[PDB]
């Protein structure tokens, strides 16, 4: 059996959907490792220790997957259309894992199931508390919210801590983050860790608690209608006008003193929610800096364009694209490992096979198509 | 000349005391005593006695060699203050906890014209009651002068490590 | 008693010389504080906020500085050879107030001594407690010093902190910090927070302690040799090239592992010493970056250059210039606080003047030139 991974392909995606440790093990599943050339290269990951653990090197992406029964990718194969066909370079009736964006990306699907392709979307999967190692979504998500805090540091003027100093005391930043999510709350350590002051909001009341443990200050609104506002899975839901305005108000107070403005705020299936409207930064202090990780969603500010640092009434807008790729080196294994404890579960004891569990919930809530049949209900 | 104590010794004195004001300096980086410092702090708070932080200017080898390590051991903002806004508050404290500080606290900055420390600003913590000066030796600071404060009956010597001997009076109290 | 503050003309200097605070304090003593319309744009002062604080907004940098007594700039003022005349625009017989770099570049001085200028060159303050509010020197390097590790931070791909999640261990990232000044500490500080394993390293036997009081562990070379190492005021020394050799030997097993490794290593007068050779580049690992302060000095590592971030052999070599003014805000305050407290003990109480006393240790030290003659011994 072969499993094959690629360089990524697409604009400024640095990560690889492998390591060193994840080959060893693969190896010790029965898998014949190939990986492209210079595939790691982005996340220090290079060819000579992949090839140390056991694994062999293709010099093109076709040549990688040609005879490949199984492939793994960070994000989703390139069509025709888009520049070049990746979805032809993998063989006919192999399984694909990646972060496909399936939901959004039909053409790509259609693709796949066209060379009876078996593809599973790894951001589908189920918010169970046994399918978190195996979840790409959360530890993406974990480095996007430390990323987060480096680049408002960044691109701030200011120094994060309190400094008492013969030419005078530096006041430490004022960080306030809104979506306390697993971003949220990364944010809230890291920029705790650099000596500032953070003040936090969400919806959920369970995340009053997470916020004052790592040493932030919670931002209480509608303490009745918060409890009326978690989901099964864990995730937000719609809030309405009502609450939008009730929250715009409660969090004014703060966002005047605020330096640093986190938003990591998002609502799956729906945009994300706006948390800062463009009368919100005329009140906030020149010299301010807002990081918005759900850009890329529409943006929890109107104001921010993906790729793009705007500067506007004297505030920098920062949104950056693809934000756990600025953190390559660390995404990486992590990805890698979340595909093998995703596979793992459905590889034989002792027969060089790959038995999808099709009644596991892993592998149900994920699987996009099979063999040429698109069985998600979408 | 010098009014040397124990561990034992200071544990009575900021038990048996309404007000206290921790002076850290270079010493307490040094002994890295600043999770134990801390400790000491929020055991007189518990029992329910004032305490406040004084942070000189030039506290340590670096600007802001305190507040990083008291920000390390988890002590609050508001707890800790600049020199010009706490001097005045030695007056109506009892205990000034000077751990690892020294020429931050010396009065000859003020009573010797001759003197290299002459001009700078200091904390007056010869204005509380009495003063405990934790420091391994009878050695000078950073600029190599002797301490006024060193010998007169409002102070005490702890002689030794900052960390041992604040775990120590951690241990005295409880 | 007319007191100016320009806009820093000089490219890649968002900084100013003046905070409101320090417009408050100065108004209060006897003076009219003038300043330059979006002087302090790049540091977050408006024009707004100054005379708020009591200051007259002047339009160009011609008409503050014409009928003022002092005049506070950041950087030296610029001369004809380079352009543009800001030494011309001041005032004859005024007092000047700023970092000079009067040592390096003598034409500046005669260009102030020929307008019969008392230029304060505020680098050569001396190193004492009595002095440390009024040195520029350490508020700006402490400043550059947490910069560095977040630059560091910033063009490094891994996280800082170690990390224990549900998808696995990711390690902490190695920080190697060369020269443990004001900047360095602050450096061992920042990175030390954020959750990365600290080394560092220098020549004089003092920091070994310093290093470790931050919660960094100290390389040693030649704790015989390192006891000669400092100088009047703290300063290092030249250690020759058979110290060059001995440093890089015992480092070498330390940088190999290093992912971003902080070079502030300067002395002074002189250029920066090789701390990091192209040499010892190549067996540092892909993905690694070196972060040079001493860059607009020689650099610490011949590699990188001004205002670039240079790519060589897998390493993001970075050296940015001017790394305080990528601080402007909160250096700039600091900067107007420095100049504020040299000034004060000399403003006559009862009259609204100024003297500056000749025997004042601060003041005869700082002096480069005047009344029209270089005073300075070392000029
Ligand atoms: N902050 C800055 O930016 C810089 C400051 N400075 C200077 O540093 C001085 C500041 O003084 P300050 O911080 O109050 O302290 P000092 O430097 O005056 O000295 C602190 C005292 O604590 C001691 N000590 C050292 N190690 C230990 C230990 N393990 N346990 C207990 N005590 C220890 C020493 O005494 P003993 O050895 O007897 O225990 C020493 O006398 C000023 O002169 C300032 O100008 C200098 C350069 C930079
Ligand atoms: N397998 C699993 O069990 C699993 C995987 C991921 C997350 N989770 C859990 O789900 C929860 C959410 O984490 P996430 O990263 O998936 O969140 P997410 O990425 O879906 O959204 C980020 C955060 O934005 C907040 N938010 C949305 N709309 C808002 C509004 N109008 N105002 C304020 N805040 C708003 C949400 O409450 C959420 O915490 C966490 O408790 C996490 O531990 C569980
Ligand atoms: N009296 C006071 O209150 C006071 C306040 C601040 C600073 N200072 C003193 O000023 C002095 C200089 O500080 P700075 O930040 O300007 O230092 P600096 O800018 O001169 O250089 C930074 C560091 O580089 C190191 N270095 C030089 N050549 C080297 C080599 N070949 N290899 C390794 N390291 C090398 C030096 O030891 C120095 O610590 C310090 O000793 C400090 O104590 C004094």
């Amino acid at each position: 059996m072969k499993i094959a991974i690629p360089k990524e392909r697409r604009p400024g995606e640095d990560r690889v959907a492998i390591s060193p440790e994840v080959v060893k093990k693969l190896v010790g599943l029965g898998f014949e490792v190939i990986v492209e050339q210079g595939a790691g290269v982005g996340a220090s990951i290079t060819d000579d220790a992949l090839t140390a653990a056991g694994a062999t090197i293709a010099s093109t992406a076709a040549q990688a997957l040609s005879q490949a029964d199984v492939v793994w990718k960070v994000q989703r194969p390139m069509t025709a259309e888009e520049g070049t066909d990746e979805v032809a370079l993998i063989k006919e009736g192999a399984v694909l894992m990646c972060h496909l964006g399936a939901l959004t990306n039909r053409p790509v699907v259609e693709a796949l199931t066209k060379r009876k392709i078996t593809a599973y979307a790894m951001e589908l999967m189920p918010r169970i508390s046994r399918a978190q190692s195996m979840d790409i979504l959360s530890s993406q998500s974990n480095l996007a919210g430390y990323r987060a805090v480096i680049d408002g540091a960044y691109e701030f003027a200011r120094a994060f801590p309190m400094m008492m100093t013969a030419a005078g005391t530096v006041p430490p930043a004022r960080v306030l983050v809104f979506g306390v999510g697993v971003a949220g709350l990364q944010a809230i350590a890291t920029a705790k860790r650099l000596g500032a002051v953070v003040m936090a909001t969400d919806v959920r009341a369970a995340t009053k608690e997470q916020v004052e443990s790592l040493g932030g200050k919670f931002i209480t609104v509608d303490d009745e209608a918060m409890k009326t506002a978690e989901t099964a899975g864990g995730y937000a839901k719609e809030m309405g006008e009502e609450f939008r305005k009730k929250q715009a108000e409660a969090v004014l107070k703060e966002l005047v003193k605020t330096d640093i403005a986190i938003t990591t705020a998002l609502i799956p299936g729906k945009p994300a929610p706006v948390l800062i409207t463009e009368e919100m930064v005329t009140k906030m202090k020149p010299g301010s800096v807002i990081i918005d990780l759900a850009v890329e969603a529409g943006g929890n500010c109107p104001l921010s364009e993906p790729g793009k640092i705007v500067v506007k009434h004297g505030v920098k807008i920062v949104g950056h694209t693809n934000v756990p790729s600025r953190v390559a080196a660390d995404a990486s294994p992590l990805f890698a490992k979340n595909l093998l404890n995703f596979l793992t579960p459905h590889v034989d004891k002792d027969t060089k096979t790959l038995v999808m569990k099709l009644e596991d919930e892993t592998v149900s809530g994920t699987c996009v198509t099979r063999d040429g049949a698109i069985v998600h209900p979408a | 000349s010098v009014k040397a104590g124990s561990a034992e010794d200071a544990a009575f004195i900021m038990k048996n005391a309404s007000k206290v004001i921790i002076v850290p300096g270079y010493g307490m980086a040094v002994a890295q005593a600043q999770h134990a410092l801390r400790e000491m702090a929020d055991v007189l708070k518990k029992e329910g006695v004032e305490v406040s932080y004084a942070i000189h200017p030039v506290a340590g080898r670096m600007p802001g060699h305190m507040n990083v390590l008291l920000a390390e051991a988890n002590v609050p903002y508001d707890e800790v203050f600049e020199l010009e806004e706490i001097n005045s508050s030695f007056q109506t404290a009892d205990v000034a906890f000077v751990i690892g500080a020294n020429d931050v606290t010396n009065p000859a900055a003020k009573t010797d014209p001759s003197s290299p420390i002459y001009g700078m600003p200091i904390l007056d913590v010869e204005k509380a009651g009495t003063v405990l000066f934790i420091k391994r030796s009878m050695a000078s600071g950073y600029a190599g002068v002797e301490n006024e404060l060193f010998f007169r009956n409002n102070t005490m010597m702890l002689f030794g490590d900052a960390k041992k001997m604040t775990e120590q009076i951690v241990q005295a109290m409880n």
